[PDB]
């Protein structure tokens, strides 16, 4: 069990598994019992987020990708940037979450290095 | 204030 983990998704506990069998490796959560499932596309996650042993909470995140091509204000008059839709899941255990930290950015650097 | 309790990881293309 390299590339899936189970994480947490909606306070609910379920399997983190990267679909490394299609043409843009991708991210599905299936929860434990079969009642809740999340879709997530690595091709789409421009950033990745893992707690490190350091941090005492286990929780993981990704950043997916927004669109610099139109800009904006957060309506005060600061010229920011549109917040990237990222999926916040969370881990119960320091290898779980090293499984999918260590598994996800080899997906990451798959568009990086091709890009 | 998110980094106290997360760290960050390689990201995209910024400079």
């Amino acid at each position: 069990p390299s590339h899936s983990g189970a994480a947490i998704f909606e306070k609910v506990s379920g399997i983190i598994a990267i679909n490394e069998d299609v043409s843009p490796a991708e991210l599905t959560w299936r929860s434990t019992d079969g009642d809740k499932v999340h879709t997530v596309v690595l091709s789409t996650i421009d950033k990745l987020q893992a707690t490190p042993a350091s941090s005492e909470k286990m929780m993981l995140r990704l950043i997916g990708k927004v669109d610099e091509s139109k800009k904006r204000k957060d309506n005060e008059g600061n010229e920011v940037v549109p917040k990237p839709q990222r999926h916040m899941f969370s881990f119960n255990n320091r290898t779980v979450m090293d499984n999918i930290k260590m598994t996800l950015q080899q997906i990451i650097s798959r568009y990086k290095d091709a890009d | 204030y998110d980094s106290e309790e997360f760290e960050d990881v390689t990201d995209g293309n910024e400079v």
